[PDB]
């Protein structure tokens, strides 16, 4: 029932230093509000230094913290230090012992203070991993033993999104670009040229195959490289690819003018 | 230098030589020069 | 001989030549699918005919 | 998404052209160049050339398609 | 001199070795043999100037016209374009029967299309460059 709001800005600057450190379990500190006893809302990160030594109670600054908070302070960003984050690559989001003195050392300074680990390299492009609980695969450390897991969600705003959108967009100038052709040319003559060697493929895939089934299709396919998909996915490049500078040439005419 | 969780590189390091390349590199100190021995310049010239 | 492509006009006493290079790669690779593909037809109906 | 683009920025120098008729329009020299520069770099021209170069790449193009 | 060949226009033999003949020979171009060698030298090398500068500017030429340009006769520049293309130095080719020199290349549709997408491109540059000026005036004007 209990849960925490990550903002945004507070996961792409998490993601961004854990992905950044590799591979030493980096830290630093969160931001944010407690809402009631159901929720822990983080608005804010910043990151703590390194030191010749792997996250730690020391590891956590108080010159370089205080330095910051009042340095916010200016900015209008003032909260609570609400958590801590961490990164535990390669190794999945679960709390060492040594990970848990140190919630330990942020428990005697607010009681609701939780752990955020962030697993920066497994953590694919689909749903990141992120992972946030505190103190009483995972299971080998008493996930439910020594400390509990929460929950997390995420608070939005539409204009937020509307950047990102633009993210994976184009440029201006685009649209009206047409390749090189000449250098077109070639894909079409030497991508077609390298079908036909496949077109004869198929026809001896068909005429063979042709009297057999599927356990014994494995063998067969499993091996090499049947020309069916070639054919389909070769002719995908040619198709779309051709339309867009075929299209592409008819607008610039008409328009361009 | 390689990690052993992330298993990544922790540094890369210099090709080393092993506890046996000492003994017959630093270590082996000869003596005396050649004078010390001869009896047929012969070798001893004829090596150098 | 089809060394310079040209053509001799004898009756002004001319030669003409020409800079031939259009024999297009492409449209023969295509010209070479269809081929491959007319056998792989006949193949498949030759399958047809006994699945149906 | 390019062709919207496009459109907006021919109202700009449109429209503000006229602020150069209107709105105090300074001067500029050097912008006027840069859209006469526009101008003469305008492909025209369906002409006996041109209608043979499209004709011939389409053509290479239905080839493939 | 030298800014008489970086520069590109048409050279006329004669007004060359009138101005500059005396001036050259004074130098300790020698005698009729190793140095007077030269001249010849020079000579081609204007051929190859003036040959050299009508291919930038005339797209199509003639003959008698072009053998006026180059003083040389009919033959003085058939030799030169000749020795040129063979050794390659333009592109140049010849409609004999007392007419026409024709220094155009031979491109294929997809030339010509290379410069309209080219233009295309540069023009966008010209429409995206030409845009901040506008704003500029704007923030800066009111």
């Amino acid at each position: 029932a209990e849960q925490v709001y990550i903002s945004s800005l507070a996961l792409l600057k998490m993601l961004k230093h854990g992905r950044a450190g590799v591979p030493m379990e980096v830290m630093g500190l969160m931001l944010g509000e407690f809402v009631d006893d159901y929720t822990v809302r983080v608005i804010d990160v910043f990151a703590m230094p390194q030191s010749g030594t792997g996250v730690s109670v020391e590891a956590v600054d108080p010159v370089f913290q205080a330095k910051m908070l009042d340095m916010l302070k200016q900015t209008g960003r003032p909260e609570m230090v609400v958590g801590w984050y961490h990164s535990h690559p390669g190794f999945g989001c679960w709390l060492s012992g040594v990970d848990i003195n140190t919630q330990q050392s942020f428990e005697a300074l607010s009681e609701r203070a939780v752990a955020v680990v962030v697993d920066p390299i497994q953590s694919v492009k689909g749903k990141v991993v992120i992972d946030a609980f505190r103190l009483i695969q995972a299971l080998i450390h008493g996930l439910n033993r020594h400390y509990y897991s929460i929950t997390i969600n995420y608070r939005k705003n539409e204009l937020e999104q509307k950047m990102l959108l633009n993210l994976h967009k184009k440029s201006w100038m685009e649209g009206l670009t047409l390749q090189d052709y000449s250098e077109h040319c070639k894909h079409n003559e030497s991508v077609v040229k390298e079908m036909l060697e496949l077109a004869k493929n198929y026809n001896k895939a068909v005429e063979e195959e042709d009297k057999m089934t599927p356990e014994q299709l494995a063998i067969k396919n499993v091996g090499k490289q049947d020309p069916k998909r070639h054919l389909e996915e070769h002719v995908d490049v040619l198709m779309t690819s051709n339309i867009v500078q075929c299209l592409a040439a008819m607008l610039d005419t008409v328009v361009f003018k | 230098a390689l990690d052993m969780t992330t298993l990544t590189i922790m540094r890369y390091l210099p090709r080393e030589v092993d506890p046996l390349v000492y003994n017959m590199s630093h270590e082996d100190p000869g003596n005396v020069s050649y004078s010390e021995i001869g009896g047929l310049s012969e070798q001893i010239r004829e090596l150098r | 001989d089809k060394k310079f492509h040209g053509i001799l006009d004898q009756g002004e006493g001319v030669l003409i030549i020409f800079d031939e290079p259009p024999v297009d790669k492409t449209y023969e690779a295509a010209l070479e699918t269809i081929q491959n593909m007319s056998k792989v037809v006949d193949s498949l109906y030759n399958k047809a005919k006994k699945l149906t | 998404h390019g062709l919207k683009g496009l459109n907006s920025k021919l109202l700009d120098i449109r429209s503000y052209l006229e602020k150069v008729a209107t709105g105090k329009l300074p001067i500029n020299h050097q912008i006027i160049y840069q859209l006469q520069d526009v101008f003469n770099l305008l492909p025209d021209v369906s002409l006996q050339e041109f209608v043979k170069a499209f004709y011939l790449k389409t053509n290479d193009q239905m080839v493939v398609v | 001199l030298l800014k008489l060949f970086t520069t590109m226009e048409l050279m006329r033999w004669s007004t060359l070795v009138e101005d500059y003949g005396m001036e050259l020979r004074k130098g300790s171009f020698g005698s009729t043999e190793e140095g007077e060698k030269r001249w010849k030298d020079l000579k081609n090398r204007v051929v190859e100037h003036n040959i050299r500068i009508m291919a930038k500017y005339y797209t199509r030429i003639t003959m008698k016209r072009m053998a006026q340009l180059l003083d040389l006769s009919v033959d003085e520049s058939e030799a030169f374009l000749s020795n040129l293309v063979v050794n390659k130095t333009i592109f140049a080719k010849v409609d004999r029967l007392a007419g026409i020199i024709n220094f155009q290349r031979p491109k294929d549709p997809n030339n010509l299309l290379n410069d309209w997408s080219q233009k295309l491109n540069s023009l966008m540059s010209l429409v995206n460059k030409t845009t901040h000026l506008i704003a500029k005036e704007e923030m800066i004007h009111n």
